[PDB]
DNA sequence: AAACTTGATTAGGGTG
DNA sequence: CACCGGAGCGGATCTCGCAGTCGACCACCCTAATCAAGTTT
DNA sequence: GCTGCGAGATCCGCTCCGGTG
DNA sequence: GCTGCGAGATCCGCTCCGGTG
């Protein structure tokens, strides 16, 4: 009963319907009814791209940056992707050596490791680029006309601005309170635990301590063995690899294969005796 | 509260008060006109009720 | 942290903060923080209105309506609240005369019982309303600023352009494409259980029918107490009315008080002996 | 499943199917097939006229059997005009079916290509039933006896026009306060109903079948159709009563 | 239906039964609190089971 | 309560407010006709508390 | 509230009722009130 | 021959 | 001593703006300044 | 050779403490 | 006296059937 198919295909064609209509009308199985419109031309063609995307905190010193045109001022912002503690500065014009400048003070205040940031010319100029090069950092580039990649500085820009809305009456210095924004969201605003962004920074400096995270070398390595299951059915033991890290019934590691971490359930590990 | 000119959002205004509340909207008197007004929630910075008092 | 408050209270005064950083830094009661920007001006000021505001699913045969400039063609639009069947028809001017009539004709087609519609001055005409009162309809105002109101029309004008742009070139006719369109989402559109909405709009028209609803009249009624417990101890029998439908446990009725239909669970209620 | 006990009856007593339908609250296409069946006896179901009033030809549709019509002024008869017409007509409603008489824009090869292009059964040719053919001739005379009435009344033309539509329609009424719409609604109530639950499932498909006397099963017997497929159930004719019956589908044994 | 959900309207929910016709509200029960409640009709989107 | 006709008791009607207590009836306005009116305690069942 | 509160927390000293009264007098919150009544030595 | 009312045709305020 | 109630906070739900300065020119409905056309004491 | 999460109001799921037939 | 909802594409869970030592 799936030769009536052919034909509701055709009224999908003249007529261009659901695949349910169409499915019970013709009275057939719908899977396939579905995949006229996954065939169809018409009916696919115009449907649009359900996609959620992600944006990246990344690692410890990566950051993100926009300026922004606040009440006709150019206020460069400086917005770190991880733990999202920012700084930002007024600026007179946007331009490449004058950013390369501001980026240089704002570097100098801190050990920033990478970028994001977007198609504006000053971030993309040549020697700005040359200049995180001679630096040694990781610019990204937020695609053209994508804000979203520049997610977070646009969501400051938000939060900044009303802020500026409040206290910029209370200063001589549009600036100051600039500084007065830049202390309150840096700091005072604290939540969770209650505690600021530069509290998780600062700490995570500590924490990215090179020395103490070297000094681990000396604890003890072991290696270890895994394999897979096809209608049930275990391989071979696809070899050995450092017990990156034990936890309790499973473990760190990582396929050489994929060249990436992975976990392995403690009893789909071998642990490998020591030398001796 | 505030009022849309070619769609363009007033200021914010009054303040004044919730007369009738409604999910999203209520009804509040325009000071200036003595009239009553209907206001999207949006355009609606809500306050507690005794200000300075 | 009760008289640090002050303090704390002159750090919002100063800096501006959240009931939370503030709450927690100062290591307060945080609720009273709250009322601080409740009582602040400043950051009282500033903040958004967070608000999510409602559609009306509303009545049957009630409806919404706003114009189209498809591609520079003016295209009125009918389409329906609670079960959302549509309508609508290309149109050469926006005008409350052609209007009037384009309503006329589409109130014919139906007994459409009230609506929402905007600002439009064609919506607003004076004789518009007149004939919507000359017929004994509910006109409802789309607002200023609030699309939203008028949400489902500006939705299916969405969806429907959509599918405009597949249909038009099969046809001599923009607006026999228009028609098929019409036809589709009013019908060939099916889905839940592989219905239309003018399967919904029919049915209920079936469903709406006052013969069968005055008929019911002769099924009995019986009052009923509700009372309230205050520190346990029900009231006195508030009052007593009629049990308007009986459920499982609970019942309908109403308060007079709110005017407005209600439970009562079956051990709050007092059931009322029959005349006899 | 009531439909071989109404059946039963019709066997009997030779009504409409009209009144099978509403009797045993069966399928309408069910009970019209009983009286194409019933050999004593041997919707969504329309006819059109275009029509004239004070030089406005109208496109106008009429139900067969219901009853309820519709009707559009129209600038000229042509075949694509009309072909737009019916889009939006098919629009308003789901037709099954049609008559009508020879007219171009009728017969016309993309029109009647359109009627199949939406699966629809066209019938062209001298429109000869008296049941129609008098409805349809009430249907104008009152109609424009209806715009002769409203036409003052309203700002337009096809205004008016609407007002007799819902004249007749909807504010005209008889019996329980019936119009013609809200028969056509109900009968589109069980009808897709039935439709839906039966036509799109199974066609064409024979099987063994046995009655039961006091719960013993009876002999195997066929090979009949699978005439309607029930829930649970089927409806089948016994070919020495001429009969209908419903059997169970465990008494059934399908002819793959 | 739909209720307070979030803020106000909430999203839809149910499908649940019919259980009385009012004016511009009526009582169904809540399968998640085994609960009878109210949906203004405006709140509602009715529905034949099959 | 109820009303009589030719002394044939009406249907009971209500239930209703006892508007006054009376000596072998009481006052009650019909609902439908918006109108004060007595009614002997034979033609009303008084209705008990909530208990 | 917090016109209020500061004002009741000096007049407690003098009054000393139930923190209830206070949130009750001044509108104030009940649990702060209670902070001050425990806080209060005098009602201890 | 001043004033007194009403119809006609372009300039501003709320809505797609 | 069990049951209900006021006060409290972690978690959960809903809506929305950051995207440079924003308007320019349409179409419809409603209101209004200004000019032209009559009489009347 | 790159990814929408964040600020702003509301509300249900829980506990701690007090009152009392 | 007025209130945001639905279409598109992914992602995970549940059910029926089949393979593995």
């Amino acid at each position: 009963w799936i030769e009536n198919i052919p034909l509701a295909e055709e009224e999908h064609n003249k007529w261009h319907q659901d695949a349910v209509s169409l499915h019970l009308e013709f009275g057939i199985p719908r899977t396939a009814a579905e995949d006229i419109v996954q065939q169809c031309d018409v009916c696919q063609e115009n449907k649009m791209p359900s996609t959620l995307r992600g944006s990246n905190k990344r690692g410890i010193d990566h950051w993100q940056v926009d300026y922004t045109h606040y009440e006709d001022k150019i206020i460069l912002v400086w917005v770190e992707t991880n733990s999202g503690l920012i700084y930002a500065e007024r600026v007179k014009g946007e331009t490449g050596q004058e950013f390369r400048v501001q980026t240089m003070k704002w570097y100098a205040m801190f050990a920033p490791k990478s970028l994001q940031s977007d198609n504006g010319p000053a971030f993309v100029a040549e020697s700005t680029q040359l200049l995180m090069k001679y630096l040694g950092i990781e610019h990204t580039t937020g695609i053209p006309w994508n804000p979203q990649s520049q997610a977070l500085v646009e969501r400051t820009h938000q939060t900044l601005k009303n802020t500026l809305e409040k206290l910029i009456p209370m200063f001589n210095a549009f600036e100051s309170a600039l500084a007065g924004t830049l202390i309150t969201l840096n700091i005072k605003r604290k939540g969770g635990l209650g505690t600021s962004p530069m509290d998780i920074f600062i700490f995570n400096k500590e924490q990215q301590r090179i020395q103490q995270q070297s000094k681990s070398k000396q604890e003890k390595i072991r290696f270890c063995y895994y394999r897979t299951r096809k209608r049930g059915h275990p391989g071979e033991w696809q070899g050995p690899t450092q017990v990156l890290w034990g936890g309790d019934g499973a473990i760190v590691v990582k396929d050489r294969g994929t060249d990436r971490y992975l976990v392995i359930a403690n009893k789909d590990v071998k642990f490998i005796p020591p030398p001796k | 509260y505030r009022t849309r000119k070619r769609g363009h959002p007033g200021e914010w205004q009054g303040p004044t008060q919730v007369l009738w509340g409604g999910d999203g909207a209520i009804v509040v008197k325009d000071r200036g006109t003595d009239r009553y007004l209907v206001i999207a929630n949006k355009d609606v910075k809500f306050i507690p009720p005794p200000k300075e008092i």
